[PDB]
């Protein structure tokens, strides 16, 4: 758990 | 004795007589080795 | 099984029997030419993901079929199924191979044989034990990341934690106001200072040590084989326990069984049957692939050093502090203690089958079975917590049935028309079905750990709703096979079948498929006697076949419940629908060249294949303005032309020693040849890759030049500008509009491996290697380690103390507030080589076991798995991937140490 | 807001299990070449330690504790013989038949007590006796009045009450359990074609039949279908019948104890095994059956309530057993 | 063998026979609604504003939008089956609502034309659920017009969309791409909705969970004043302003109580249905509350400047309700507005922190007619409302002067996303280094700069259309230059 | 192999091994004690005073007891599952409340002296726990004593009864067959609690 860090790249393939 | 004409009903059945009173008055059911329900030899087919 | 003129490549028993993992078909990558298994996680539980001949599809799987004994199964059962009981394992990649296989056997089909007994006076039992430890097999990337005295001081050089601050007041001040937190709770509040220190100047924490461990791993079974003259049968019971090398709790075990019988009747009837079961508990580390704060491996790197889990006994704590939280944080071994979850699953396949040979020739077959799935699981959140939101408990309960049943009648009448002219005629029938359901109920607002049934919870507004998920489908599939042979050297096959299923509209659902395969042996027609050479066989194939693994409901236009009060209920359109959905089509060209040598000592086999999918099913992005996400529709096409070859051989010294080796290798271009809405190019959002005609699935991002020296900005190639003789030209604002297509596959091309064995008088030590070469990936944690941007809390690497400033001009890291971006400074070449396993073995020599009858042999193994790999990829794991590195568990490396005994 | 807890049923650290000691003596004896076969067998079989949820005392602080308390003595014999009657070479006649007569006796029971009365059930323990029936006798109606009248415990001369009261119930001498146990079987076979036939018998067993409190009944439940010994009710023009007025409500007496002894022909079959010269120039046939089969076809009971089995102590709203017809093939190939 | 197999717990697509299947498919349009217009998608034009610092607590996800950070706002934002969130998750659920409220509107229609109700009654019920259909039609395309068009007075655009709207689509089929409307197009479909729907529903609010006639005024006269149009406004304004009474309360404590109940709050003219098992939802983003046994304990990602604490006197009842010194226990302000309901909590003791959709209040028609009063020439109706909300608040503006109502708009309306349009439409730059923080705070507020300077007439206060558009259309013209 | 098969849904009786269970079997004593020293339980010996006359109201109810019928006060009242009330109801909710307290007490004991406390503050705590849980075990005895034995000053009883007190029990077992200690023994049992 915790707190959630943004500027993901979402996966695909 | 059988107290239902139910196809999914068992029967009830007692060896030399009621023997306690406040309790249960079935048998041991053993089916090779293990002992079993009446309801789980309801699905054994008879033939085997 | 096959035919003459396909493309089959088998697999003994000898790479299926003794491995460490429940993943079977991780046993498999760099041993088939053509089949790519790649394995992104190194979760007990996680399953491989195989593509044979490249990937064929854009919407559609790409998975082959897998099948067992004859009834095809899913890979999480495969699982549940003891590798000691399983003969070979022959993949049929071809066109003229799989074409009484017809669900989604366009992607190939690997056919795994269980074993059977060999008859004999006295049936052979076999008892295998082992036992070994796993661990994390790169503890590289954490040498680079600062420590604490130097992440403070560049945090308070940096501005983070205000203007004018002295590293002593941010150190004390600030960040050891964690006695005020822990003074608040009762478990902690006479604890600290004592034997808790949550912050810790002096010493650095480890929080490897913290998030990972050393797992174990064990394995037994007992097996009979036997059989008389006319009977055979094998049994087999076992134990397998794999537990995980992290923290967070993931592990796998499982009791299984199997018997295979097998009968001669009388001379007419042969009957047959393939009983199997299993009791599984599987529980999976479901936080990893996302960004948490002390989670995973972006928690053993991105954690400040001077935050401590421990005791000073050097044991794990319950807590730990993170500056301006309102609560303790609470570590794995305590997360996983007050949220428990059990998983118990109960599976049986029970196949069978009945042969009737009425007349010389034909041979009637029936088969049938059926494989079902009973899965119960349990979670709670467990109450009176001290470090929680509520005291009060949660338990939640879900019941899960699968059932599965297959039915196949197949007529096969064999003659010789004339002496040499031979002949077999074949037709069939198959019926598949499925039905699978989840029922699930939850209860909340417990106060005592043992009064925690489910209908013991609040009775108000605390009461929810259950939950319930139905799916089905059904395949219906008939087929015909002829094959004829000219004197003993010309194979011809010809074949027809036509497939429907349920996941297609009801004037759409049925499709022909056809076949043709010869075979051509020139060595026992033209050179029929030579010193040197020894086989040559031609073979040449074409087919076409059919994809339909989509999902169950794609075609229909529906309406779904919203409800907006709690009085009537309310109606919503789900989904847009496509009435004229129908099949995949693929059709492939083969052409292959098998060889022999001397005396056969080596081998080879050329294989030269063009694959094009027609009408191809994607899940076609749809705009936003519609008001869908997505919608299955059947445009596009795509091609995969390649090469593969295989070579076997034996170089052996003297009398005792055996040496043999192999190889394989196979080259794949990929090609978008039509998109959907008349686009030439399609680029998918936020994943950094697009889809563009003409060329293979590529990435797509900007090209990173270097810093401007005198400003200290970032730099990045505006595409397809030159300037004065010079070099290329740059731009520091960055625009959507420097994004180039990058000639860089996000499916790796090349794809191999090799192996090395050699013996001596019962010593043995084998060697397998397998490597992967074209790969890239977006390592995404060096965004939230190299960036002096944003996310200044966390630890940084340590590159980042040499930034450019007035001073410090001669960088080549950029200046401090600059956001990061995706672009070619971010793609990595995962690229790699690994030792798959080194095997040394040694059977006890035949003297030893000379008057006892009671044992009749021996055998001891070592064995490590995973011990090697040849990288440049900075990032734990090359191979946990596929376009985005993220927050992964990587993969084991396992030392196993067994031993059997055959008495 | 808070959970309390508190201790609620009180168990006992001391539960046993039912403790039984049984003695056996039989004989077993085979007559002319062991063709009359005959067995005889006497059982007495005590238990002690029986499961009761008794009442406790008040020092307690609950209302029962579920201990191991009392006795029971159940004394018996069973016999069985087999025969083989033939009158010829092809001929095959045979005959079989059982016998059990069961005797219970309550021999002692909790605080000291002699007599418990479970509630609810409608039954008594008494010691010396087996577990009876615990109910009012009915001696019949006053045909001065036509009013219901029932007997008094006690108070022999006996003396009848035209009042009912809970005070009037007594125990009946007619035991729950039934006590004898039988069944006897016929066989015939002339070649291949048998003919086979089972008879099953309990008598000594009695049983309250519920729905005859609905369908005769005087004074109530008037929109249902009644029984036709209602028209001819004691009115002052006809009063020399014994049913009562229309302005009564019929109890749980002892008019509705009905003897449920009943006899069974349990089984009745009809087979023929095919000729073994039939299957002569074949390899792939071994041989053949074919039977005819009729399930409780027959039953001969003085019950008034669709089925003397179907129930057990109380008939309520019963499913009745099945008469069925069965015709059967195999084919050992 | 039949291999039909069909979906369970769904059933097909069809045109409106009956009156309960059109009752039906309204309250689904209502429940569509709910998840739409609910204030977390409008946190990301709040934040964007100058009023917010970002604490250290962030993890990057409120601080592309506080500081400014263009590389991110892009292409920022999820709309798929595991999120929808951003400026993607933004157009998506407004274009969601578009369609389903024409698919609505067109079988209605069309039900009405074939004559499938029975008696006038249905007739009569069935035209006002039209008129509530064509409402909603409006809200939607405004909604997108707001965030994704350019206002008149901004300098560089990409070459061609400075006149430019939405897709402008009036029928339901989602197999249709095409280029964008004009805004004069858009601005008089939008018009002609709300004018259509006025003339049919009744004069009286049925329920307050249903579309009425005032929220239709409320509607219009929002749009007319961001729009430009003052008349218009005032007169839109002053038919639906003197049916709601203010909240009278006379200590903070019964202003807190009256205000955040939704059951008893006397000036909602539209919001959603909300209970404690459907319709709830936890907004705290802004103050970052988490409840802990049977209080509150509080983590804000951003929390205000010093200068937004400096408008609310200290004998405000909003100094209490609408920001709350809470932060490091006691020492400084968070906007603590979307804090929770009494009422949708499991046990009555202890906090979850969820509330409800509340689509409009009285409290910005008064602000609507102050300004429209002011700009149109008109000075005692303007003191006349201005004196009445304030004096109802808690504390009475003094001098009625446009910098007052700048002050109150600001005050009153804070945690709504209305300030950005607020300081597009008044020519107020950003002014985001300039602000110093609250003192109280250092150590966990402090001072970041901009990524990029927004003065007046920046391109970046409107969105940038999401990158599936521009890819599966390419006639869409962009809007930013870069 | 160990063949202990705990109830799940439900506790029972043991020694404690945490904070939580001893503070909600403490709420629980709590609530059990409410329902036994109430006015209700009390109106009898009240009555038995003189300062009441019955009305035309009564129904030979209230009767007993203010006019000294002591046929009927030989064995007044009754303590099943259906009403719990009279000189029978007094008797079981004071010695209901007697073994509740009694198992409470020797719980906690076993507890403290086990060392399942983990802290200091549930260690402080649950000795105060003890102490309200002994005086229960004292209010409980003495209100029996108070109804159930002879004062000094009688000149007619039963012989032997002159000197005695109620059953003392100082362990849990709801099965106890045993004699009346002596008064000197409960009035020591008491003030020593
Ligand atoms: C003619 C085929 C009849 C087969 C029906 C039997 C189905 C019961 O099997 C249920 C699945 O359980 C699997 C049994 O596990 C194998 C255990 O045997 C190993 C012991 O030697
Ligand atoms: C539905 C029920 C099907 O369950 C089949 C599972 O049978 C269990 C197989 O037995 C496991 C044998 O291995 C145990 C030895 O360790
Ligand atoms: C509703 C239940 C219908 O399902 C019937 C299941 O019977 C299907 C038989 O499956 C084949 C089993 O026979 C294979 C012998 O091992």
């Amino acid at each position: 758990s915790g707190a959630t860090t943004a500027t993901t790249t979402t996966s695909n393939s | 004795m059988t107290t239902s004409g139910d196809p999914t009903a068992v029967a009830s059945v007692e060896i030399h007589g009621t023997g306690s009173l406040g309790a249960s008055s079935a048998p041991l059911y053993i089916v090779d080795g293990m002992q079993t329900s009446l309801d789980v030899v309801a699905t054994m087919n008879p033939n085997d | 099984l096959s035919t003459v003129s396909g493309s089959v490549a088998k697999v003994s028993s000898e790479k299926l029997a003794e491995k460490p993992v429940a993943n079977i078909m991780d046993a498999l990558q760099g041993q088939v030419a053509g089949m790519q298994v790649m394995t992104t996680s190194g979760d007990p539980t996680a399953v491989a993901s195989v593509e044979i001949h490249g990937t064929g599809s854009l919407g559609a799987s790409s998975a082959p079929l897998y099948i067992v004994d004859g009834m095809q199964t899913s890979l999480d059962v495969v699982a549940t199924m003891n590798p000691n009981d399983f003969e070979s394992m022959s993949v049929l990649k071809d066109a003229s191979a799989t074409s009484i296989y017809g669900a989604r056997a366009a992607n190939g089909v690997v056919f795994i044989q269980t074993k059977k007994g060999k008859m004999s006076e006295r049936g052979r039992i076999t008892f295998n034990a082992s036992y070994g430890i796993s661990q994390i097999l790169n503890t590289k990337p954490l040498d680079n990341m600062m420590t604490g005295d130097e992440l403070l001081d560049f945090q308070v050089k940096a501005g983070f934690w205000g203007n004018n601050q002295t590293v002593q007041k941010v150190k004390d001040m600030i960040l050891a106001g964690a006695e005020d937190l822990y003074g608040n709770y009762d478990s902690l509040k006479d604890e600290y200072g004592k034997t808790l220190f949550p912050v810790d100047f002096n010493h650095d924490a480890d929080w490897l040590k913290a998030l990972f461990k050393t797992a174990p791993t064990s394995q037994g079974d007992i097996s009979f084989s036997g059989g008389s003259q006319g009977t055979s049968y094998y049994a087999s019971i076992g134990y397998f326990d794999q537990e995980g090398m992290a923290r967070e709790p993931a592990n796998f075990k499982r009791y299984s069984g199997r018997l295979n019988f097998e009968s001669r009747i009388n001379e007419w009837l042969k009957v047959g049957a393939n009983l199997s079961g299993a009791i599984a508990n599987r529980r999976s580390a479901d936080y990893f692939g996302k960004y948490y704060m002390g989670s995973g491996t972006f928690g053993v790197l991105t954690m400040p050093r001077y935050y401590n889990p421990f005791d000073v006994n050097g044991d794990l704590a319950d807590v730990y502090y993170m500056y301006g939280a309102t609560r303790p944080s609470m570590t794995e071994p305590y997360f996983a203690k007050m949220r428990p979850f059990s998983s118990e699953s109960h599976q049986a396949n029970v196949n069978g089958f009945a042969q009737i040979t009425p007349i010389k020739g034909l041979t009637l077959k029936a088969q049938a079975g059926v494989d079902i799935t009973n899965t119960r699981t349990s979670s709670k959140r467990m109450p009176n917590n001290p470090y929680d939101s509520t005291p009060l408990g949660e338990r939640r309960e879900r019941a899960y049935r699968d059932v599965s049943k297959s039915f196949t009648n197949t007529a096969e009448y064999k003659f010789s028309i004339d002496e040499k002219h031979d002949l077999t005629a074949l037709m069939g029938h198959e019926y598949i079905e499925y039905e699978g359901d989840v029922i699930g109920a939850s209860s909340k607002g417990f106060e005592s750990d043992k009064l925690m049934l489910l209908s013991q919870g609040k009775t108000g507004n605390s009461l929810s709703l259950p939950e319930h998920r139905v799916a089905e489908y059904a395949y219906l599939s008939f087929f015909s096979r002829f094959n004829y042979g000219f004197d003993k050297w010309m194979y011809i096959d010809f074949s027809v079948r036509n497939d429907q299923s349920s996941r297609f509209g009801s004037n759409n659902r049925s499709a022909w498929f056809y076949s043709v395969g010869g075979m051509f042996d020139i060595y026992n027609k033209f050179i029929q006697e030579s010193n040197w050479l020894s086989d040559l066989r031609l073979k040449m194939s074409y087919g076409t076949t059919g994809n339909s693994e989509i999902g169950n409901y794609n075609h229909q236009a529906l309406v779904t419940v919203n409800n907006y009060t709690e009085d009537a209920m309310g109606l919503s359109i789900s989904t847009a629908g496509n009435p004229d959905l129908s099949w995949e089509k693929q059709s492939q060209f083969n052409f292959g060249l098998a060889a022999g040598a001397f005396n056969n000592r080596l081998s080879a086999e050329v294989d030269f294949y063009v694959r094009t999918t027609n009408d191809m099913l994607i899940d076609v992005p749809m705009p936003y303005i519609s008001g869908f996400f997505s919608q299955y529709q059947n445009v596009g096409s795509m091609k995969n032309t390649g090469v593969d070859l295989s070579l076997k051989g034996t170089i052996y010294q003297n009398k005792d020693w055996n040496v043999y080796a192999s190889a394989n290798f196979n080259y794949n271009r990929q090609e978008i040849t039509k998109l959907f809405f008349g686009l030439n190019k399609y680029m998918l959002p936020n994943t950094g890759t697009i889809w563009e005609i003409g060329y293979p699935n590529s990435f797509y991002m900007a090209e990173y030049a270097g810093i401007d020296k005198k400003t200290g900005k970032q730099l990045w190639y505006v595409p397809g500008q030159v300037d004065a003789d010079g070099n290329k030209v740059t731009t520091s604002q960055y625009s959507a509009d420097l994004e180039t297509r990058i000639d860089k596959s996000v499916t790796p091309p090349i794809t191999g491996g090799f192996s090395l064995g050699a013996s001596w008088k019962g010593l043995s030590l084998d060697a397998d290697f397998a490597y992967i070469v074209g790969k890239w990936m977006i390592n995404n944690d060096r965004y939230f380690t190299e960036n002096g941007g944003g996310l200044m809390q966390l630890n940084k690497d340590k590159m980042l103390l040499n930034a450019w400033t007035e001073d410090n001009k001669e960088t080549d890291v950029p200046k401090l507030g600059q956001s990061p971006q995706f672009d070619t400074h971010l793609l990595e070449n995962a690229s790699f080589l690994r030792l798959k396993n080194l095997k040394l073995t040694y059977v006890l020599p035949n003297s030893l076991f000379a008057g006892q009858n009671v044992i009749g042999g021996a055998r001891v193994y070592l064995m490590a798995r995973n011990l090697l790999t040849v990288t440049k990829y900075k990032g734990f794991d090359p191979e946990a991937g596929g376009n985005v590195g993220k927050n992964q568990y990587p993969n084991s490396k396992q030392y196993v140490a067994g031993i059997q005994l055959s008495f | 807001d808070a959970m309390g807890l508190s201790i609620s049923t009180a168990g006992n650290p001391d539960l046993s299990w039912e403790k039984q000691s049984q003695f056996n003596f039989g004989l077993a004896a085979g007559a002319f070449n062991n063709r009359l076969s005959a067995e005889v067998d006497f059982y007495v079989r005590t238990t002690n330690d029986m499961l009761i949820d008794v009442p406790m005392p008040y020092i307690s602080g609950f209302f029962s504790q579920y201990q191991n308390v009392g006795s029971m003595k159940n004394t018996g014999v069973d016999l069985s013989l087999k025969g083989t009657i033939y009158q010829n070479k092809d001929w095959n006649v045979y005959a079989s038949a059982n016998f059990n007569y069961n005797r219970q006796e309550i021999t002692k029971l909790f605080f000291g007590l002699n007599k418990y009365m479970l509630p609810n059930t409608g039954t008594i323990w008494e010691i010396g006796y087996p577990n009876s029936f615990y109910m009012a006798e009915y001696a019949g109606i006053d045909k001065k009045t036509g009013k219901q009248l029932w007997y008094v415990p006690g108070q022999v001369d006996k003396v009848t009450t035209s009042q009912y009261s809970a005070d009037l119930e007594t125990r009946i001498d007619k035991s729950v359990t039934p006590p004898i146990t039988g069944g006897f079987s016929l066989g015939a076979s002339w070649k291949g074609l048998s003919l086979d036939a089972d008879f099953a018998y309990i008598v000594g067993k009695w049983m309250i039949n519920n729905d005859r409190y609905f369908t005769e009944n005087g004074g109530g439940l008037m929109q249902l279908n009644k029984d036709k010994m209602l028209l001819n009710a004691w009115t002052e023009d006809n009063k020399e019948t014994d049913v009562p007025k229309l302005g009564q409500s019929p109890q749980f007496d002892t008019h509705l104890l009905e003897n449920a002894s009943f006899l069974r022909l349990k089984n009745l079959k009809l087979t023929y095994v095919l000729p073994n010269s039939l299957f002569a120039g074949q390899n792939v046939i071994g041989g053949a059956r074919v039977y005819l089969m009729a399930r409780n076809l027959l039953t001969v009971t003085k019950y008034k309530g669709f089925d003397p089995e179907a129930g057990g102590n109380v008939g309520k709203n019963q499913y009745p057993n099945s008469k069925q017809y069965v015709a059967g093939i195999q084919l050992s190939f | 063998c039949e291999l039909d197999r069909d979906p369970e717990g769904k059933d097909f697509q069809q045109p409106y026979t009956s009156f309960v299947q059109t009752k039906q498919n309204r309250d689904g349009l209502y429940a569509l609604l709910r998840n739409t217009e609910n204030p977390r998608m409008h946190f990301y034009q709040e934040l964007q504003s100058d009023m917010y610092c970002t604490t250290i607590t962030d993890g990057n996800s409120l601080a592309p939008f506080v500081n400014w950070d263009l590389g991110i706002l892009n292409d920022h934002g999820r709309a798929d089956e595991d999120e929808v969130s951003g400026i993607a998750g933004y157009y998506f659920v407004y274009n969601r609502l578009n369609q389903q409220a024409n698919a609505f509107v067109n079988n209605t229609e069309a039900a009405l034309q074939n004559q499938v109700y029975k008696n006038s009654t249905e007739i009569a019920n069935a035209k006002s659920f039209l008129a509530e259909g064509k409402v909603l039609q409006a809200l939607a395309i405004w909604r997108l017009m707001d965030r994704f068009s350019f206002h008149e007075s901004v300098t560089e655009v990409n070459s061609g969309a400075k006149d430019l709207g939405v897709i402008l689509l009036k029928e339901y089929n989602p197999g249709y791409i095409g280029p964008r409307a004009t805004k004069a197009q858009c601005y008089d479909y939008i018009l002609s909705r709300l004018s259509e729907a006025i003339e049919v529903l009744p004069e009286n609010r049925e329920s307050v969970l249903y579309v009425s006639r005032d929220y239709a005024y409320a509607l219009r006269a929002r749009i007319y004043l961001a729009l430009g149009e003052y008349g218009k406004a005032a007169a839109d304004a002053k038919m639906v302003v003197d049916k709601y009474p203010l909240i009278g309360a006379a200590d903070a404590s019964e202003f807190e109580n009256i205000y955040r109940s939704d059951a008893n709050n006397p000036e909602i003219i539209f919001r959603g249905f909300a209970s404690a098992t459907l319709g709830s939802f936890t907004a705290t983003t802004l103050n970052g509350a988490a409840p802990a046994g049977k209080d509150i304990k509080y983590n804000p990602s951003a929390v205000p400047f010093q200068w937004v604490v400096d408008l609310y006197e200290n004998e405000d009842f909003r100094k209490s309700v609408y920001i709350a010194k809470v932060v490091k226990k006691d020492k400084g302000y968070l906007v603590n507005k979307f804090l929770e309901d009494k009422a949708y909590r499991d046990v009555q003791d202890k906090p979850n922190l969820k509330v409800g959709a509340r689509y409009f209040s009285v409290a910005e028609v008064y602000l609507i007619l102050v300004e429209s009063a002011l700009q149109t020439g008109d000075t005692p109706t303007a003191e006349k409302y201005l004196k009445a909300l304030s004096k109802a608040r808690g504390a009475e503006v003094s001098v009625v002067n446009m910098e007052a109502l700048q002050a109150e708009r600001t005050r009153e309306l804070i945690g709504e996303g209305s300030r950005l349009r607020d300081m597009v439409r008044w020519s107020i730059p950003n002014n985001h280094d300039a602000f110093e923080t609250q003192p109280g705070l250092e150590g966990f507020a402090n001072t970041t700069p901009l990524k990029a300077q927004a003065p007046v007439g920046f391109y970046a206060y409107t969105w940038e259309f999401p990158q599936r558009d521009r890819q599966t259309n390419p006639q869409l013209i962009k809007n930013w230059p870069i």
